[PDB]
Formats: structure tokens, C-alpha cells, sequence
């Protein structure tokens, strides 16, 4: 929402500064006045006001502990409840006005850090930051060791944010964290992994706990790196653009402990590729216990990639075998019909998947005729009151 | 045995699960389209083309 709106329009700025003295002081006046008055703003602007409020509080998480925030909030409500329910103390009653200045003073009294740079970055400079963190490959049996360049410039609505950290996951190893600097034409290192050689013997040297994964299917000649990440706890208002090997993106979608990483790899593999191994790994990801909406966007991956299977129709007409192999009512003799509920995984999945099935098109007349007849047969096969769950949205998304 | 002994008659087995539920869903579709046509031609009507 924030990246979409502040690339549509300008930023959503949180003023302490007035335009007093008939002054404007408004680079955020691409449309309207914002400083002193509510009833000029738009609901897009108001919604992104609340959204940036969410993510500025997450920045306060990222610099200040949650227990200290509980201390701050208990102090605020202590002053509020003490200042309330009394005989109206004259000249000593406006302590319930707990606005930005005194709240900042209370935070600095609890823990005084560089939160005024956090204000002058995100409260007082309304900008969405993209990230052109250009992947370079050192220790590809190279002289230099595991180096990645940092770059950013994209005007119109840009912002230059400096000292942060970068998260790299190895093949089977440590969460490498690397500092950042301002003056963003930069080159930086990684706190290097060992030379993971004889990896047929080095099967699982503790990837992330006791996770079990084995693939030499990647470009694993001289590659100790798997994935790039900048603040996986989602601090910075970000739009990160980079490139990896495609095997690294597809190996992210077999398992990764971030739904963020899963759906961003889902978007990045919705853009370009069409191998059949992508379809296979997508179908493997869709048949486990991982997440609900990851599989919605993975069926949209199947849709976009099978739309690119016009001249490259290697696999079957997709997503029929996914309804076959995952749903057994009474072993389902070629058709899944009745009472597939009380497991909301299957509820959301059967709600989503035929919409992505209707997108499966190869260009002759786009010909989804088998899919059309299959959706007609699914619309035939609805349930009685054995499902106690009011079969309404399933019908609605099949009509969609 | 054609004259002395006898037997017993049932004369009705089909036992086809998928065919039975196809018949049930087809009858449900028939009831849907029948009531659709009934109150389609009965009450206040606006069409998709001109005079459907």
C-alpha cells in the first residue's frame, strides 16, 4: 500500500513544523494542504498516514525493545489516569495532552538513542526507498571474498538512507549481517563462510536447526551463497530490486522461514522464467503445511508461467493433477465432489485454485476448453447441509 | 428344478457411486434451471440482450 501510493503521489509527511506567518513549506503539496488541518486530506492519504504510522512504530521496535515500549505505554496511561478522575486541578490538568514532543521526551527518558535521526528520516522526510543492491559474485574461486555492491538512485520520489544492515544466508551456515554506509556508490563484504567443499559429504551441516534439504541441482561448483536480504524484519520502507541465479530463487521456494521471502521470490519468478522444474517445485511447495496465501500467489505463478507455455508446452494442462493428488473424499474416482471442509487450508485452496486455472491459456484462441468444462463440472457438484459452513464464497470465487 | 424347486427375486441393483451422485447433481441442476425459468418468465424481467 505505501509503495504503491507514494509512487502514485508524493509522500505522507508527519509535521512538527508549521507554515506559520502565511508560509507554505510544503514539498508534499503535490495536491493539497497537510500541516494544520484534517479536512483537506484524502482517504488514500489518510490510510497511508495510518500505514506509515504502523511502520514507524515497527522502526521503534527495530531500535527500542518491546519491554521498554511497555514501560513507555504504562507511563503514558499512568499520567493519564492520575491526571483524570479528580476535582479538576486548575492549571495542572492538561497532562492528558501527550503529543509528540513530550512523548519523545518520555521515550528518551526511558532509553535515549538516535531516535531523532529516526524522526528526521521517516517522520520528517516522507520518502519510499527502493534498493538497487547489485549482486556481485566473489569467492567464485576469486581473489576477493564474498562482496556485494550497494547502489541507489531513482528520482521523482527518492530518499537516501545510509547506515543499516544486510542479511545473507549461506548454503548451510550462519546469518551473516553486514553494515551499510551513506554515499551509496558502495562495495561491501560478507563475514565469510568456510570453503564448503566435498559437499557430497557435507550433506547437512546445520542449515537452520534440524531442517533437512539436499540439492546439488543449483550452480554449486563455486557457490557458497544462497540468498540476499536487507532487514527481513521489514524495518525500512523498501522496494528492493536485485538479481540472483534462478536456482537460488527456486530453492528459496522449496523452504524458507520467511513468508516475505516466499512471496517476493514468487513475484520475481512471476516475472521472467519458464522451466518445467519451476512448475515441479511450485507444486511441491503447494503440497505441504507452509502457508495459505503463498499457495494462492503460487497458483498465480502457475498461471503466469503456463501462459508462457504457448510454444513451450512441456508439462500437462496444469492444476488438474493438483486437484487429483491432494483431495480424496472416497478416493475420488477422477472427480472431487463432497465435504472437503473443516481444514481451512483446503477451504482457502479450493476457493483460490480454479481462478488460477481459468488463466491457463496458450495462444491459439487461448483455448481453456478443458478448464471451462471442468469448472462447469465443479459448479455442478455442490454440497447439501453435510457441510455446516454455508457454501457461499466457494460459489462466488468460481463465478469469479 | 424348473418344476419342483423355486427361488427369490430382487430385480433391482445398480450400485454405482459416481453415477448415483452424477444423477443427484443433474437432478439438482434440473431443479435449479426449472425454478430459474419459472420465476424468470413469471415476475419483473430485465434481460441481457434485447428481449431474451
Amino acid at each position: 500500500k505505501i509503495v504503491a501510493y507514494e509512487l502514485k503521489t508524493g509522500g505522507v509527511l508527519l509535521h512538527p513544523i508549521f507554515g506559520g506567518g502565511k508560509e507554505k513549506d510544503n514539498p508534499a503539496s503535490h495536491l493539497h494542504f497537510s500541516i494544520k488541518h484534517p479536512h483537506t486530506l484524502s482517504w488514500e492519504y489518510y490510510s497511508m498516514f495510518q500505514c506509515k504510522a504502523h511502520l514507524v512504530m515497527r522502526l521503534i521496535e527495530n531500535r527500542i525493545s518491546m519491554e521498554f515500549m511497555l514501560q513507555v505505554f504504562n507511563k503514558l496511561l499512568s499520567l493519564a489516569s492520575t491526571a483524570s478522575s479528580q476535582k479538576f486541578q486548575s492549571h495542572m490538568w492538561s497532562q492528558m495532552l501527550v503529543s509528540t514532543s513530550g512523548f519523545l521526551k518520555s521515550i528518551s527518558n526511558v532509553s535515549g538513542k538516535d531516535i531523532q535521526p529516526l524522526i528526521k528520516q521517516w517522520v520528517d522526510q516522507s520518502g519510499v526507498v527502493k534498493f538497487y543492491g547489485s549482486f556481485a559474485f566473489n569467492r567464485k574461486r576469486n581473489v576477493l571474498e564474498l562482496e556485494i555492491k550497494q547502489d541507489y538512485t531513482s528520482p521523482g520520489t527518492q530518499k537516501y538512507v545510509g547506515p543499516l544492515k544486510v542479511t545473507v544466508q549461506e548454503l548451510d551456515g550462519s546469518f551473516n549481517h553486514t553494515l551499510q554506509i551513506e554515499e551509496n556508490s558502495l562495495k561491501h563484504d560478507i563475514p565469510c563462510h568456510s570453503k564448503s567443499r566435498r559437499n557430497k559429504k557435507k550433506k547437512i551441516p546445520l542449515m537452520n536447526g534440524e531442517e533437512v534439504d539436499m540439492d546439488l541441482s543449483a550452480m554449486d561448483a563455486d557457490s557458497p551463497l544462497l540468498w540476499i536480504r536487507i532487514d527481513p524484519d521489514m524495518s525500512v520502507l523498501r522496494k528492493v530490486e536485485f538479481e540472483q541465479a534462478d536456482f537460488m530463487w527456486q530453492y528459496q521456494l522449496r523452504y524458507e522461514r520467511d513468508v516475505v521471502a516466499q512471496q517476493e521470490s514468487i513475484l520475481a519468478l512471476e516475472k521472467f522464467p519458464t522451466p518445467a522444474s519451476r512448475l515441479a517445485l511450485t507444486d511441491i511447495l503447494e503440497q505441504e503445511q507452509c502457508f495459505y496465501r503463498v499457495r494462492m500467489s503460487a497458483c498465480f505463478c502457475l498461471a503466469k508461467i503456463a501462459n508462457s507455455m504457448v510454444s513451450t508446452w512441456t508439462g500437462p494442462p496444469a492444476m488438474k493433477s493438483l486437484f487429483t493428488r491432494m483431495f480424496c473424499c472416497k478416493s475420488c474416482p477422477n472427480i472431487v465432489k463432497t465435504n472437503n471442509f473443516m481444514s481451512f487450508q483446503s477451504y482457502f485452496l479450493q476457493k483460490t485454485m480454479p481462478v488460477a486455472m481459468a488463466l491457463l491459456r496458450d495462444v491459439h484462441n487461448l483455448c481453456p476448453k478443458e478448464v471451462l468444462t471442468f469448472i462447469l463440472d465443479l459448479i455442478k457438484y455442490n454440497d447439501n447441509r453435510k457441510n455446516k459452513f454455508s457454501d457461499n464464497y466457494y460459489r462466488a470465487e468460481m463465478i469469479d | 428344478x424348473x418344476x419342483x424347486x423355486x427361488x427369490x427375486x430382487x430385480x433391482x441393483x445398480x450400485x454405482x457411486y459416481q453415477v448415483l451422485r452424477e444423477k443427484a447433481a443433474s437432478q439438482r441442476r434440473d431443479v435449479e434451471r426449472a425454478l430459474t425459468r419459472f420465476m424468470a418468465k413469471t415476475g419483473e424481467t430485465q434481460s441481457l440482450f434485447k428481449d431474451d
